[PDB]
């Protein structure tokens, strides 16, 4: 029970890391300082300065849909 | 080549390549290497449908 | 059994780490 | 009957052999 | 061309039903084959 | 003093970010923008967090060429300033302009 | 660094300068075309790869190319 | 920052994307800096010396660890009952029961018990001591040490070669079909006709007796005189038959027999010898391959083949795309023989050493395949040249490539429907209670292949029959003995057929082929054709993917100067829609999982099949094989029983223990790769650039710096990242379910 | 009786399988009220179940071992209802809805009218799908269209 | 059946209105968020150290997965 609910800490908290990393660096980041301004849904910003791959916030929507599918998954499992 | 003809661009690059637009404008200007607009009924990938050909590039059908 | 475990030890504990040492030294330094 | 130790030490005398034409390669090679 | 069934949503999908209650009264008429029966 | 500005900017009225400054700006090269006030106005900085500028100069320090690009179109686009100046600047202190280059 | 490069089926249709987030690209004169002015890059060493100036320009096939070659610290779009 | 030397454009990369792409172009000689083609080919050679040794270490490693530590001269005394060992253990994270686990009964220490079938080779080709397998490690490790010795000698500028040595091309396929692929071929009939069959019979033939021991006693007047036959009878004063036909399988060890095995190597080599005088060397006859290839024409391809030898010869990426499918090729069938027809003794009923054996080589072989078409892609990028190839082949299949490409989406999008339907149509009969309604197919052309090959399939006939000994063929009209009689019996011996009863030619049955387990060719039925059409599928689909991806490879109408881009670039940016995996590198990237999941359904197929066989079961593969469900049950949830019991808290652990955990470890490895597939490049950039503040931020440690800094993993990095991770997962997860459920019959 | 396959008549398995379903079905009517609505379609799932096995009877399907229905793919006349004729009904209303959608292509040329379908250019086309070989093969024996 | 499956069911319901939440925090964040009205508040303030919020996400996150599935394989090897 112990371990279990660590995992549950660890789901929850990893969920919280993806949905709040979209959330305040939704605007503005070190890598693209202007996101605002390509909105919430858009792909990318190019595959230069090394590749801007699902850095929209509605990526990060996208990515903790998973890691609430596994919060959930181990909770019922549980 | 005037204005209103079918043309058949023999551009290999482009995306309407072995496809039929229409001339919608003939630049007078003997500077421009690419004087001749066409418009096309089909868009490209980026949702537009119009260019610059050139002479050598267009052949009438 | 016929066995040197001493020969276990040396090469796929400390060798592959003293390998990697060396290809550290191989990968970041200037000339 | 299976194999003693001193002709464990024979292969690896051949080993030897073996790993000095292999680290002569691999530098060349790095050239 | 008359309103909210012109559509493809609305056509494509009547189509798909009636193609496939046509389809189920096929079976309830031809008692389930798997084949044709030539005898 | 390790971030100086020329005389005759003023620093615009910000309570420091972490989104900011880090050691490449100590030893590779930092970035800095000066623009032109006539009030003093809220503007989103590019590295999060909101300040304000005040009527005259200011000059900006920031780690990218890209983030005083990003503040000066958003300038444009909201504040109508148009006279921005892009600086790189090495860590021995010599100054070269970047933008405009034409003038 | 990137390597820019603005061939001859540009229009000159001031897209790609007002696209770009870093000033690489800038319009000199040129005699090819109804516009008067053709883009080119003097600034390929601030150019981070990003390819918004391939996404505004509006002919066929995209009359400037950007081709990813070595990477640096303000090509990789560090603020480290 | 010096490493990589050989890119002046990834050496002065400040990031840790340096070392990554350092160690991932390592191996692409061709973009290195300053190379010149005479120095890629002689680079090129040396290291081949270098990897044929590694192939030799690695061979005498198996010699020395069953000489020094395996069971193998106590499995000679019973081969039927005590396990084959590959080596012992020291692994001193071992608790007691896992030390009682691996040790054998009678042993003195945990070992690994082989499934690879080296004991089965080493007994066929004649091993009956470990002092033999010491003279195997030494003789390994010195022909190692002379290749290494010859690559050293070859990288000095005296013995370096010129391009025109490399480039000749007649010479070497004279030369490897004369020497390396016959005169081998003879020596391992040499050995064959003086070792390994009359070590089978008995008498042991040695390193100092060889030269007075004959192989027959009627020796070398036989070969002369042209009296050839007397090798193939049992003769006088003894000596077995050493040239012989006898065909199909062996009764009495359940394996080919070496007589036959001899006199396949005696004949294929005197065909490659032969095969190898065809080209034109420095005695004036026979053909130039230029004028041979660019001699075939005919009026419907154009200019036909003309220069297509320049074109293969000046690119090492065509010549290694077709050498990696035509070894691939050969692999698969490797793998389609050694369970048709077993070459050594007592392999066929160890179960697992056979599952191991076979998936081993068609997984390799598939890999084999996606990496030709791989260099298909990359000669299509930066070694083809449109005007050296006017017109020939080569650019008829590049100008109407639209056409192989939307065909084979027809073939892929017509097999998949079909087959999905079939299997999902027979789910919902056996789900409605219904398993008549099922939808059974026949596979009537493979039956019918099967009849023709010498199976009775007894409403399917030979076109010209039988002759009348009733089991030669009729398209094999001479030879009434040598093989009617050995390969009919092959074909339909096994258990469940040739009973005491008969009444037809099975009646004979005295020369022992009952004692076979399987058929030769194994029964089929309807289940067998949809699998046989997934696989179908899984193979046209994973075609699809490389040949639009070499096809596509120059350029498209989304991208139609892709070449100048190189093969691995990750896109052309957001921009025209998005041109996420346009590359055809990232056509390898998809097929590969297309191929993991055609050589999941073949070897499937190959282990429900047999281990149906194995188990006395094979109302359950032909009931359950035709849906999904009995896939998934019968299949993957019973015969996953004695792999996931290999431990746990109320048993105590046995030797399946390490197949349990590396089938954790498997999907483990699985699903990280699904994290590089799927969440991509940006998120990682932005995470660690708060990673890079932290760190410069906590005192105790911003005093301990980076040198190369710290970036996330370029796009095309994460796909490989990803795709090695899903592929070594895929691979682990099944070797532990392909050897732990067969290894736990009993 | 071809290979691994012999016809109902003489199968064992199938007599089984059959036997064994319909004793199923005679204990499941006859632990039932008969005025319920479930005894009813039992008994209509007698009929059409008798109907079924006997229609697998006599137009020879084919089993063995577990005496179930295969089926036998190679043009045979003696089992043409196997594939013959569901591939011509197949074809038949496949390029019924092809020649129809293509003729709706080639009437219409319309952007607006593919979202929205107008049934006065539909419905014919769906007519003319439903007689497509005899306005389809001229125009295989005439051409298409030259583009590369 | 009905107790695994309603507390499964508003399980997952709540976990994806929890995804939700952040999606439309960070629209917020997009669109709506004005500098003119946050000057120095909880959200501005928030914005101003998002890389301390998401590198201390980062480290428990991997805490916890250490000290949960860690402990997990160990049970494993064990
Ligand atoms: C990327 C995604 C994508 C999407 C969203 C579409 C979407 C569409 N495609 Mg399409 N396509 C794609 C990719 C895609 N395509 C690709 C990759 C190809 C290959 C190059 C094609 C090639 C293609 C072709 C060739 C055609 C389409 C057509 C269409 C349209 C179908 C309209 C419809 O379904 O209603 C269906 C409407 C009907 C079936 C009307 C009949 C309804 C009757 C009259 C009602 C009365 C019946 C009554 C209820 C009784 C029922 C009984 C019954 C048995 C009769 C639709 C908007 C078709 C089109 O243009 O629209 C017509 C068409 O011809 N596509
Ligand atoms: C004789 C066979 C052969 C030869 C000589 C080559 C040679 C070459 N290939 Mg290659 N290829 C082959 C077969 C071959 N290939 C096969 C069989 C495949 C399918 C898998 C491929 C698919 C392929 C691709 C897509 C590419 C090449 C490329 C290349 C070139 C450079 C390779 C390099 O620098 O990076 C070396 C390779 C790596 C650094 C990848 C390492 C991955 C490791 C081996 C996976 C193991 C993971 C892990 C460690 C396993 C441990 C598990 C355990 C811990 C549980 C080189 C000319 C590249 C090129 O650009 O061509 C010019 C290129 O992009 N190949
Ligand atoms: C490259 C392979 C190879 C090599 C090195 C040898 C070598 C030898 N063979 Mg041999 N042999 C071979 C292949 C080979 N054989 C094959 C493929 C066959 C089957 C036709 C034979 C069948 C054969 C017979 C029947 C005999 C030899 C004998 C001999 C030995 C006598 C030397 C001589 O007079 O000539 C010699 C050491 C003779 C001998 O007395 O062995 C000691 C003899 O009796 N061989
Ligand atoms: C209940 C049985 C069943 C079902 C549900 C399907 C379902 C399907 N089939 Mg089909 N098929 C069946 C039985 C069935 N099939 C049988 C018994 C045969 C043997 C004759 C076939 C042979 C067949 C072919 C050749 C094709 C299909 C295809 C298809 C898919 C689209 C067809 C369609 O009507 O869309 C609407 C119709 C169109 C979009 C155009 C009509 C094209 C038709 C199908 C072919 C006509 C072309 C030409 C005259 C003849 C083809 C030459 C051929 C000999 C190679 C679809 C999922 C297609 C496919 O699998 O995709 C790859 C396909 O081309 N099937
Ligand atoms: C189970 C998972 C799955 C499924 C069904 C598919 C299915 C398909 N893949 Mg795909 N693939 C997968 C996983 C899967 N893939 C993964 C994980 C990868 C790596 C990312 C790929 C990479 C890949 C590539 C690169 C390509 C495909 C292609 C295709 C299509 C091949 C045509 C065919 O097989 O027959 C028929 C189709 C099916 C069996 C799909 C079932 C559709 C049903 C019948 C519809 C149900 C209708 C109902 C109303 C809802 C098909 C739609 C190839 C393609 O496009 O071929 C034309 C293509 O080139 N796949
Ligand atoms: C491609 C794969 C495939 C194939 C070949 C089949 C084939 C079959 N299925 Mg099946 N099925 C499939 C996939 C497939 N299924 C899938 C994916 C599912 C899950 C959804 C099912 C679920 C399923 C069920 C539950 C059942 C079947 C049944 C059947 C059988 C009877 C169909 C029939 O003859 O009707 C009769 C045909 C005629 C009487 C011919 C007349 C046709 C008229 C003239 C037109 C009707 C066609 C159509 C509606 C178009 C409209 C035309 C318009 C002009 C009105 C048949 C052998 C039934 C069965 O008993 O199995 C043995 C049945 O119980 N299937
Ligand atoms: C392109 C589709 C395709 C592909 C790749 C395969 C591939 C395969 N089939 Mg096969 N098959 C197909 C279609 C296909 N089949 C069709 C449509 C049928 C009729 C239902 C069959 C019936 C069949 C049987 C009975 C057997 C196989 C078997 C096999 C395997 C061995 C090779 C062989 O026998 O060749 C034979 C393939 C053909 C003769 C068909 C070629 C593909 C045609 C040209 C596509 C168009 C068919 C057309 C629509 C049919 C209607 C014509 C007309 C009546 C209108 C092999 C992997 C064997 C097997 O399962 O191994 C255990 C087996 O004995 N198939
Ligand atoms: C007018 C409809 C139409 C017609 C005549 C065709 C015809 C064709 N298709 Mg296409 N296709 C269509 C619609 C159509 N398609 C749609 C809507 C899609 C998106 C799902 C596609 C996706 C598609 C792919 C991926 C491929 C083809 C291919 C092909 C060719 C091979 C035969 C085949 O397998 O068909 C296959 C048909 C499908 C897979 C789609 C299923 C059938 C659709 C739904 C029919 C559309 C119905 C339409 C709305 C009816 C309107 C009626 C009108 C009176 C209002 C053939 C010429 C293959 C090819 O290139 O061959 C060389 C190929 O790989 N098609
Ligand atoms: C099973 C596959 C898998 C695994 C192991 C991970 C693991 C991780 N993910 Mg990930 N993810 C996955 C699938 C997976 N993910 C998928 C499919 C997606 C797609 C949606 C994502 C998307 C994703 C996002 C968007 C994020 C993560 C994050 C993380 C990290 C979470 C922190 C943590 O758990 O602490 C510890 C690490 C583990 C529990 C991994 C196993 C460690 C083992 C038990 C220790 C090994 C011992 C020793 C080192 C071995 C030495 C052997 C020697 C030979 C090398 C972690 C490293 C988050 C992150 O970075 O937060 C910090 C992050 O934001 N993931
Ligand atoms: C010389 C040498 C190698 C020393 C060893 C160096 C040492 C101590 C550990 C080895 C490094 C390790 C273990 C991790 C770092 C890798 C990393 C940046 C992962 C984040 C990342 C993820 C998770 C993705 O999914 C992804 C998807 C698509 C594109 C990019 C990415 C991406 O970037
Ligand atoms: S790729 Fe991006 S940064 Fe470079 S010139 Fe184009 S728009 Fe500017
Ligand atoms: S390159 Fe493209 S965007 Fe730039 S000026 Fe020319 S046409 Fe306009």
């Amino acid at each position: 029970d112990f371990m279990i609910h660590h995992i549950h800490a660890l789901t929850i908290h990893v969920t919280i890391l993806i949905l709040l990393k979209g959330v305040l660096f939704a605007r503005s980041s070190r890598l693209i300082p202007d996101k605002a301004n390509l909105g919430f849904r858009f792909p990318c910003d190019g595959p230069g300065r090394g590749g801007t791959c699902q850095s929209s916030a509605w990526d990060h929507v996208f990515l903790g849909l998973f890691w609430m599918y596994n919060c959930i998954s181990i909770v019922i499992f549980h | 080549i005037q204005k209103g003809s079918q043309v058949r661009v023999l551009r290999q690059e482009s995306y309407w390549y072995n496809d039929v637009g229409t001339v919608a404008s003939v630049d007078k200007g003997a500077n421009v290497i690419y004087p001749v607009t066409v418009r096309f009924e089909k868009v490209n990938y980026s949702n537009l449908n119009t260019n610059n050909f050139g002479v050598s590039e267009l052949e009438e059908v | 059994m016929n066995v040197y475990p001493w020969l276990v030890y040396v090469t796929t504990l400390v060798f592959p780490l003293v390998s990697l040492a060396a290809l550290f030294i191989l990968i970041e330094r200037d000339t | 009957m299976l194999i003693n130790n001193f002709e464990v030490a024979g292969a690896f005398v051949a080993a030897l052999i073996a790993g000095f034409f292999a680290l002569m390669l691999s530098t060349t090679l790095g050239k | 061309k008359i309103p909210f069934l012109s559509l493809a949503p609305i056509s494509g999908a009547l189509f798909i039903i009636g193609s496939v209650v046509v389809l189920a009264l096929a079976n309830i008429y031809a008692k389930y084959p798997l084949l044709h029966p030539l005898v | 003093q390790a971030n100086s500005l020329p005389p005759g900017a003023s620093s615009p009225i910000f309570g420091g970010s972490t989104g900011g400054l880090l050691r490449k700006a100590l030893v590779e090269e930092k970035y800095l923008i000066t623009w032109g006030s006539k009030e003093e106005q809220v503007f989103e900085m590019p590295t999060g967090g909101a300040a304000t500028m005040v009527a005259g100069v200011n000059g900006l320090y920031l780690a990218r060429k890209e983030q005083c690009h990003a503040l000066h179109r958003q300038l444009v686009a909201k504040f109508k300033i148009r006279d921005s100046k892009i600086y790189r600047v090495l860590p021995n202190g010599e100054q070269t302009l970047i933008y405009p280059k034409d003038g | 660094s990137h390597a820019v490069k603005i061939y001859d089926t540009c229009i000159g249709c001031t897209q790609c300068v007002r696209a770009c987030p870093l000033d690489v690209l800038e319009m000199v004169p040129w005699d090819g075309n109804r516009a008067g002015s053709i883009a080119s890059s003097p600034r390929t060493e601030d150019c981070v790869g990003c390819k918004r100036c391939e996404t505004a320009c509006p002919t066929d096939f995209l009359s400037i190319r950007v081709y990813l070659g070595a990477e640096t610290t303000r090509s990789m779009g560090l603020a480290y | 920052t010096r490493f990589p030397k050989f890119s002046q454009d990834l050496a002065q990369d400040p990031t840790t994307r340096r070392i990554w792409y350092g160690i991932a172009t390592a191996h692409d000689f061709e973009s290195h800096d300053g190379m010149t083609e005479e120095t890629l080919y002689q680079k090129i050679f040396a290291s081949h010396f270098g990897h044929i040794a590694i192939i030799f270490l690695w061979a005498s490693s198996f010699n020395f660890h069953v000489a020094w530590q395996g069971n193998f001269e106590q499995w000679l005394t019973d081969p039927t009952k005590v396990k084959p060992i590959a080596h012992a253990i020291f692994d001193p994270h071992f608790g007691p029961g896992a030390v009682k686990a691996f040790t054998p009964e009678g042993g003195s220490g945990p070992v690994n018990i082989m499934y690879s079938g080296l004991y089965y080779f080493w007994y066929t080709i004649g091993i009956r001591h470990n002092s033999e397998l010491y003279e195997g490690a030494i003789f390994l490790i010195l022909l190692a040490a002379l290749f290494l010795a010859a690559g050293w000698l070859h990288l000095q500028p005296r013995f370096r070669p010129s391009l025109a040595w490399f480039k000749n091309a007649e010479s070497r396929l004279n030369h490897h079909l004369s020497a390396l692929f016959g005169v081998s071929s003879l020596a391992w009939a040499g050995h064959m006709v003086h070792v390994a069959i009359p070590r089978a019979y008995g008498k042991e033939v040695n390193w100092s007796n060889f030269l007075q021991i004959a192989p027959h006693d009627a020796g070398l007047s036989a070969f002369f005189t042209g009296n050839w036959g007397a090798y193939a009878q049992p003769g006088a004063n003894g000596s077995p038959p050493i040239l012989t036909f006898i065909g199909g399988l062996n009764p009495q060890t359940g394996s080919l027999p070496l007589g036959d095995i001899a006199h396949h190597h005696l004949a294929i080599a005197v065909i490659f010898i032969i095969a190898g005088h065809m080209y034109r060397t420095n005695f004036g006859i026979g053909h130039n391959l230029k004028e041979l290839v660019d001699g075939q024409v005919w009026p419907g391809v154009g200019a036909g083949h003309r220069g297509l030898y320049d074109t293969v010869n000046n690119s090492l990426h065509f010549q290694l795309s077709l050498a990696l499918a035509s070894l691939g090729t050969v692999t698969s069938l490797v793998a389609q023989q050694m369970y048709a027809l077993p070459p050594y003794a007592f392999m066929a009923k160890d179960h697992t050493t056979m599952a191991a054996l076979y998936t081993h080589h068609q997984y390799i072989a598939g890999f084999l395949l996606v990496g030709a078409f791989a260099h298909a892609a990359i000669f299509w990028v930066r070694d083809y040249d449109p005007e050296a190839n006017k017109d020939n082949v080569l650019a008829r299949v590049l100008a109407h490539k639209e056409a192989i490409i939307s065909h084979l989406s027809w073939v892929s999008l017509f097999l998949g429907f079909h087959t999905l339907g079939l299997y999902v149509h027979n789910d919902v009969m056996q789900a409605f209670g219904r398993p008549e309604d099922q939808i059974l197919i026949e596979p009537v052309f493979a039956q019918w292949v099967q009849a023709q090959s010498g199976v009775l399939i007894p409403g399917m006939a030979p076109i010209f029959g039988f002759l009348q000994d009733n089991a030669t063929l009729g398209t094999t009209p001479a030879a009434a003995g040598t093989f009617g009689l050995g390969w009919f019996c092959s074909v339909n011996g096994g258990p469940g057929l040739t009973e005491a009863a008969t009444g037809i030619l099975k009646t004979c049955f005295d020369n022992g082929y009952g004692k076979l387990e399987t058929p030769v060719f194994l029964p089929i039925g309807p289940g067998d054709f949809l699998v046989h059409h997934a696989i179908a599928l899984g193979i046209h689909t994973t075609v699809l993917i490389l040949v639009k991806g070499a096809l596509d490879a120059r350029g498209t109408k989304l991208m139609p100067d892709k070449k100048d881009f190189g093969y691995a670039f990750p896109c052309d940016g957001p921009g025209r829609g998005g041109t996420c995996d346009i590359s055809a590198w990232d056509a390898f990237y998809l097929s590969m999982f297309w191929m993991l999941n055609t050589l999941g359904w073949i070897t499937f197929y190959w282990h429900w099949k047999h281990l149906a066989i194995w188990t006395d079961n094979v109302a359950s593969f032909n009931t359950n094989s035709v849906y999904l469900m009995g896939w998934l049950r019968d299949y993957l949830w019973a015969y996953s029983s004695p792999l996931i019991n290999g431990y746990g808290p109320s048993a105590a652990v046995n030797n399946l223990s390490v197949w349990s955990w590396m089938f954790l470890f498997g999907h483990l490895v699985w699903a990280t790769g699904f994290m590089f597939l799927i969440s991509w490049r940006g998120y990682w950039q932005e995470l660690i650039e708060t990673l890079v503040w932290a760190h410069e931020r906590t005192p105790l440690a911003n005093l301990v710096r980076w040198k190369d800094k710290p970036v996330a993993m370029s796009i095309v990095q994460g796909r490989l990242i990803g795709l090695a991770h899903f592929t070594v997962g895929y691979i682990l997860t099944y070797a532990a379910f392909v050897i732990a459920s067969t290894a736990g019959l009993s | 009786p071809l290979g691994n396959t012999i016809p109902c008549s003489e199968s064992q398995a199938f007599k089984d399988l059959k036997d064994a379903r319909i004793n199923g079905l005679k204990e499941k009517i006859a632990a039932t009220d008969p005025a319920t609505q479930y005894a009813k379609d039992l008994t209509a799932s007698m009929e059409l179940w008798e109907y079924r096995y006997a229609n697998y009877e006599k137009n020879a399907s084919c089993d063995k071992d577990s005496g179930q229905p295969h089926l036998i793919v190679d043009g045979r006349l003696s089992h043409a209802g196997d594939f013959i004729i569901p591939s011509i009904l197949f074809l038949w209303l496949a390029g019924a809805l092809g020649w129809a959608g293509r003729d709706y292509l080639l009437k219409t040329q319309n952007a607006m009218d593919e979202i929205l379908i107008d049934f006065s250019k539909a419905v014919p086309s769906l007519v003319l799908g439903l007689a497509w070989p005899l306005f389809a093969i001229p125009q295989i024996l005439s051409g298409a269209i030259r583009d590369n | 059946p009905t107790q695994i499956s309603l507390f499964t069911h508003h399980m997952w319901i709540g976990g994806f209105l929890i995804v939700g939440a952040g999606a439309h925090a960070a629209i917020f964040m997009v669109r709506d968020y004005d500098p003119a009205v946050n000057q120095n508040n909880l959200l501005d303030r928030v914005l101003r150290h998002r890389d301390a919020i998401i590198s201390h996400l980062n480290w428990v996150c991997l805490f916890l997965g250490f000290h949960s599935f860690g402990l997990y394989v160990h049970n494993d090897t064990m």
